């Protein structure tokens, strides 16, 4: 029974190691533009784009 | 992302068009300006 209930609490442990390792990546932005040359191409592209 | 992709795609489609169509155009032009 104490077997069971370690690996259980052990498990959940690591949900929530996972689950805050997610949190770090949904937050933390992961895209990063680019730096400064693909932004400013990114923008040409969105000037091209209201061309129209 | 597919947003652009179909933007990028008209955008190229759109020009083609018109490259294909200015020969008729530049043709009445030149032929109405040929003419008195």
């Amino acid at each position: 029974s104490y077997s069971q209930l370690l690996q259980v609490v052990m498990a959940v442990a690591d949900t929530s190691a996972k689950a805050v390792e997610t949190v770090k990546k949904q937050q933390g932005e992961q895209i990063c533009w680019g730096g400064s040359s693909s932004v400013m191409s990114l923008a040409t592209k969105m000037n091209e784009l209201m061309e129209k | 992302t597919e947003e652009l992709a179909e933007n990028i795609l008209k955008w190229r489609k759109q020009q083609n068009e018109v490259s294909s169509c200015i020969p008729k155009i530049l043709a009445e032009e030149s032929y109405l300006y040929k003419h008195d």
